[PDB]
RNA sequence: GGGGCGGUAGCUCAGCCUGGGAGAGCACCGGACUGAAGAUCCGGGUGUCGGGGGUUCAAAUCCCCCCCGCCCCACCA
RNA sequence: GCCGCCGUAGCUUAGCUGGUGGAGCGCCGGACUGUUAAUCCGGCGGUCCCCGGUUCGAAUCCGGGCGGCGGCGCCA
RNA sequence: GGAGGGGGAACGCGGGGAAUUGAAACAUCUUAGUACCCGCAGGAAAAGAAAGCAAAAGCGAUGCCGUGAGUAGGGGCGAC
RNA sequence: GGGGACCCUGAGUACCGUCGGUUGGAUAUCCGGCGGGAAGCUGGGAGGCAUCGGCUCCCAACCCUAAAUACGUCCCGAGA
RNA sequence: GGUUGCACCGUCCGUCUUGAAACACGGGGCAGGGAGUUCGCGGCCGUGGCGAGGUUAAGGGGGUUAAGCCCCGUAGCCGCAGGGAAACCGACAUGCCCGCAGCCGGGCUUAUGCCCGGUGAGGGGCGGGGUGCGAAAGCGCCCGGAGUCACGGCCGCGAGA
RNA sequence: CAGUUCGCUCCCGUGACCCCGGGCUAGGGGUGAAAGGCCAAUCGAGGCCGGAGAUAGCUGGUUCCCGCCGAAUCAUCCCGCAGGAUGGCCUCCCCGGAGGUAGGCGGUGGGGUAGAGCACUGAUUGGAGGUGCAGGGGGCGAAAGCCCCCGGCCUCCUGUCAAACUCCGAACCCACCGCCGCCGUAGAUGGGGGGAGUAGGGUGGCGGUGUAAGCCGUCCACCGAGAGGGGAACAACCCAG
RNA sequence: CACAGGUCCCAGCUAGCCCGAAAGGGUUUGUACUGGGGCCGACGCCUGCCCAGUGCCGGUAUGUGAAGCCCGGGUACAACCGGGUGAAGCACCGGUAAACGGCGGGGGUAACUAUAACCCUCUUAAGGUAGCGAAAUCCUUGUCGGUUAAAUGCCGACCU
RNA sequence: CCCGGUGGGAAGCGAAGACCCCAUGGAGCUUUACUGCAGCCUGCCGUUGCCACACGGCGGGGGGUGCGCAGCGUAGGCGGGAGGCGUCGAAGCCCGGCCUCCGGGUCGGGUGGAGCCGUCCAUGAGACACCGCCCACUCCCCGCUGUGUGGCUAACCCCCGAAAGGGGGGACAGCGGUAGGUGGGCAGUUUGGCUGGGGCGGCACGCCUCCGAAAAGGUAUCGGAGGCGCCCUAAGGUCGGCUCAGGCGGGUCAGGAAUCCGCCGUAGAGUGCAAGGGCAAAAGCCGGCCUGACUGGACCCGUAACAGAGGCGGGUCCAGCCCCGAAAGGGUGGCCUAGCGAACCCCUGUGCCUCCCCGGUGGGGGCCAGGGAUGACAGAAAAGCUACCCUGGGGAUAACAGAGUCGUCUCGGGCGAGAGCCCAUAUCGACCCCGAGGCUUGCUACCUCGCUGUCGGCUCUUCCCAUCCUGGCCCUGCAGCAGGGGCCAAGGGUGGGGGUGUUCACCCAUUAAAGGGGAACGUGAGCUGGGUUUAGACCGUCGUGAGACAGGUCGGAUGCUA
């Protein structure tokens, strides 16, 4: 039977399906070796750049212990804004403090999930997490999906929103302009359909336009057969 | 068909006539116990060979007759050729 | 073949473990009720309650042998 | 030309182990109604398509026939 | 201060391990521990002084050759 | 040489249970893996199922081993 | 003997095929090369030694330049008794009758040869026997000494065959 | 010219464009604006080497001569009918040993095909005479009425003919015996052992199917594998071995 | 074919999906305006109806469901036999068609001849809706019309 | 002989034909084919620790609780047992705790202060006389052990840090091992044979009958008719008695039935079931008895003639044990012919051998027989697509063309019912019958599958007449002019356009007339290449899907120096 599929290639880390890492810009680090408690730490926005692979703008920050690292840029930032990191950071936009120290009902981004791992949550253009409720036990934060995850209160986060909103408000326009974007990122394209792909190429669909077996697939289905609507609970838009 | 529960017929053992009693054979289970259990070894990963055995039959529009004929007096049974084909075998009461 | 469940009054079943002459609603016949019709009440009965045999004075369900359907397995030299 | 399957009250349809026969519809006679419709009681006709056969008896199970329904009529 | 690696005509020892084919199909079986692959040693290797053998009698390390014997035994109990 | 406890006498081993690989190895091959797990010679294993008794043999879990047996690089001798 | 004229007859070759001169397939021509082979095992055959036994293999002595042959080794295989799955049991170096060859007798043809009576190895047919199944009976298989080894070849199977 | 070329014409020609060099991804893998395309004159799974002298019931070929005999192309079984095995048949060697019986006559048996027909099983054609009766039409119908009437159900002399009918039944085939013939003691007849070969054709007869040619049986001279002579030639007609 | 646009689906990152014998790895210097997978294929107007069957999903008292362990029996031990305990899985319930797909037959009836707006019947979940249609419709060169002197064409129309 | 030209032939060269079939060939692809294998889910064991809680199962004691129905009354069961109880302190009053069927019993406080019970009998079974052990639900301290939930942190894992150390989570998870489930993601394979080539379809693939079947025997086809894959323990066995369908006459009835009496009546009945064969003092019918459809072991035949051949069946003996019948004698199943099943495996049943020094026990092996399947029936374990194909071959076999044939097709002849105004035959002509051709279709498989290139068109040329015109003629329902019908005749002529890929055919306008057919369905080593039947694609239908279609449709190369 047929060849490995379009997704199975991806997993190899072969180069058509390898992100560039040499035209791409820094990652967020908050650094916990100078700790949150017994803070020492303010910095100055050294410059602001666009990061290609995040599809969002990012800030270089010059810290006052002498380390240079990027922090994902908030809206309404100036070059020469001071950003502080600690709990004794002011409670204002672009300032970074623990969740407990942040009020309830304020918008927040760049939230830690393990204390001191530098931001692994809410680091996309224009989207933001809401602090709905806070208790000394656990602080519950409401995620971009509408969905509530419980985090440790001693996670760090930055007050405000991410910059680079309206991102999908503007369209991509044409196949050319789009081609241009995908080179900037990594996303296998032009991507055709399995339906007129031969029986070898793809599990569903033959020579001509019509599906083989149902599109909807198991949650225990094999690798290389898990294409379509993956483990769909519902489909359509009707009763 | 309907067959008498008891019927007078030849006993090999007594070598003399007596009234015999009719029953009906019955399937034992397997499982220790056999060349076929000894066959359970064979089936390592991959196929058995034999231990893969049929894929389905079946089951012949009739049945054959399957009986035991027991001497009343000694109590010991003797078997006869079956192949006397019968749909159904019913024993009556006396 | 193994295990389990259901086969009951014309119908659908209820009463396993929770035992008796024993059941309920609906069809069906009769009587109330309204100007009318219907629905809704009140009577009537149709199975010792799947066969055959056993323990019990009395057993649907208990016991020994079962027909049939049903579901899960095992199995066909 | 092949291979399945029908015909059942005037119509349309249930049904059959061979001992049977209905429903809805039309129609007919009464009855509400002023008349009528609707509604409401009372009914009936069926060789259960033709024609053989087996049986004690076939609407039913086999033979054949007739009209109506699907499926092949082709890689050659 | 002393060593290692790599090579070597075949052989040797230890690991990984098919299929065409045969069974006139073929899956168990067969090819076969073969082909092919890895590690490694020598001039021979390995085995080697019984927790053996089992004609129950009789023997006292181990290779190898003849033979046992195409025997016992395995196996769609078929082919082998 | 005989006199008392005879010297203690090898562990994840022996053995058991579960899955393979392999073999001719059959219940009775060997080797691994997974789980369990002895004995102090006042003992243990072996004799082709298990267990109990007699009977006969022999000491695993430490180590080495010449020679006789493979080859054809090389030399010589040989040719239905 | 070469060549050619004349008379008469003749549609290659090989293969496929029921039928090929073929409008079936193959071949320019010539030269060379080119296909039933080896081992094991079984079943046959001919031939040779030995003899109820027969043959060594492996081996080392010996001899030789080497080596074969010589003589020595007898392990093992098959045969000499069979039947039965096994337990386990265990048979005719002959009792009876035909008769081929030959021998013996008579008759007959010139002879070879022939017709008829005994005797008849070899052979043929009974009986009695062993064992297995079997209460028994009745069959199955076997029974009054010939094989082993050697050499060539035919043929089967496994092997590229 | 070229194992993918040439000219005219034609599309694109600031772009999702073209191009160079470096560098990445390798065979059930990659890569694919996805054609089963492409991955070095090789792609619906590259090439090289090995397994490997794979195996094929399948095509081709298989080589000195002479002498003697000389086929079957059928049957049963078979995941078998383009093949095997085992018989018939062909051929070779050995054994025992007195008969063997292709031909013809008679005797004693077997038989339902040709033909023929009403004798059955029993299909069917046609009209008289019985008026023996089960019923669809009419009548005096005073009403299944007394009485006749017309499809008709079945006797009779008659009337058509009948794979799977038969009162019958040839020619003819076949069993056994006797006889004669023939054949054998230069060993037949029978027994054992070794070696094969299992596509048929074809006229005629008798068919079965089929408008037919053809198919498929059967016996058949013959061809296969057999010349020569004749039919103009002409596989199988005639003559001839 | 891509394509911009549209939609369905999955995942809280110690994820989902995918590669790898293994260690480990791609996405990822990535974090839901992400990034992964399908379907459809610019715009304009729209996208009916069905969960019966297939598929997916969530759940499951009950039945059922292995090895293990347990208990009973057996065996001086063991094989073994029987029952409970029996997870996912199955039966079972619900959702779900911009998931795969489906989207029917006869009869009778109107001033008059026509048809049937109309009315019966039944399968099997539902019964073809907006549209468009003799088509990139068999019969067939339908028929009518345009167009040609003359057109098995084309086009427009009807449309069963 | 040579040159030049064009290519008609050399079935010219380039091909071991892609079409088709066959082969127990191969490959790719598909799936709810067969069987395996990754991944995923999931239980268990190890990794694997501490507190509690709740909770399942033992295991020891214990502790309330028992309306069959009579009824003194709520009899739970047998058995010892009609007497036990009472200063070894009783009724009977007053409450307290109590479960519960609130049926009513149990029970601690106390007043008391000396009796209470059944034998008796009812009750299907008798004692709240007492004594034992139980079987009910049920509840609980303690001893063991599972399971579920939460807390903890010391293993282990994810983050940070060169390190030191800390953060998140925690016996979860992860990893090792194993079990079950899902699982074309992956891999190996198969998917039969018969056959007017092949496929659907059918199966004539096992077996039975008559016929075909040629008067012995054999004997084929997708050869005619038409069955069996069970039924029966009497539908067997034996014995005695007995004779039938149907028709007639008398009887009853509307008729008729069952029933009745007599007479005829060689087989039309019956004998399970096809067919055929057998049979009348029976094998049929009826009745009784009985169970041989028994055990063992043969011969022979069939199977499979002759003639090797397994399984299976049968006749026919003899021994043993019964049965029946008076006996003779019969019975090896059903009067005969269909009702058929292997090696191996397992289970059954009996008796007997055997299991590695030896005995005993368990559990084995084996001899024998019966039963359980292979209906594709002398037995593999088994789905599809391929126009992406590939190979070995075959004209043993399809498409194309030819040959053969000639149902069809074309044409022609005879007879002449009947109509045409009377008038068969000017003309028209049914029923039926007979020929010729080879021009349509079909049949065939002879030739060809190591390729004789398809159609149509174009271009170029020959031939045939059964003649469309032309010429020469006959008849007429021939007035003319114009027809209808027939004869001779191929010398010549027989066109141009519109649609269609079109040979054919449809239409237009002309024309004297605008005839038909053959030449590899003339003509591709001449052109053209639109169509048919490649590989791209779409729609409809079908199909789970791959994928298919003589359905519709766009596109899709035309080699060679004689």
């Amino acid at each position: 039977m047929g060849k490995s599929l379009i997704q199975q290639r991806r997993g190899k880390g072969s180069p058509t399906f390898k992100s560039p890492s040499h035209r791409f810009r820094g990652a967020v680090k908050y650094i916990p070796l100078n700790y949150t408690q017994e803070k020492t730490l303010r910095g100055v926005v050294e410059e602001i750049m666009h990061d290609p692979g995040r599809t969002a703008p990012v800030a270089r920050v010059k810290f006052e212990n002498g380390i240079e690292k990027l922090i994902i840029a908030p809206e309404g930032l100036l070059v020469g804004q001071e950003i502080y990191i600690g709990p004794d950071a002011p409670i204002a936009v672009g300032n970074t403090l623990p969740l407990a120290k942040i009020p309830e009902g304020t918008y927040v981004y760049n939230i830690e999930g393990i204390p001191g791992d530098g931001g692994k949550y809410v680091r996309a253009g224009g989207t933001y997490a809401l602090v709905v409720s806070r208790e000394p036990d656990k602080v519950i934060v409401q995620l971009p999906s509408g969905e509530l995850k419980a985090f440790n209160p001693m996670c760090r986060a930055t007050i405000g929103v991410v910059a680079g909103g309206g991102r999908l408000e503007k369209p991509l326009v044409k196949a050319g302009k789009a081609y241009y974007k995908y080179k900037a990122r990594n996303k296998f394209w032009p991507t055709p359909r399995g339906v007129k792909m031969n029986a070898v190429n793809h599990p569903f669909g033959g020579k001509e336009h019509h599906p083989g077996k149902p599109t909807t697939t198991s949650r225990r289905a094999p690798p290389g057969r898990k294409v379509g609507h993956i483990a769909a609970r519902r489909t359509g838009r009707r009763k | 068909m309907k067959y008498p529960k008891q019927i007078r017929t030849y006993c090999p053992f007594c070598k003399k006539h007596t009234i015999h009693k009719v029953e009906r054979v019955k399937k034992r289970p397997r499982s220790e116990l056999s060349a076929g259990q000894r066959r359970f070894r064979r089936i390592l990963k991959g196929y058995g060979g034999f231990p893969r055995p049929k894929p389905e039959g079946r089951e012949k529009p009739v049945k054959k007759l399957d009986l035991r004929f027991r001497c009343t007096e000694c109590g010991k049974a003797h078997t006869r050729g079956r192949g006397f084909r019968v749909k159904k075998f019913e024993l009556v009461e006396g």
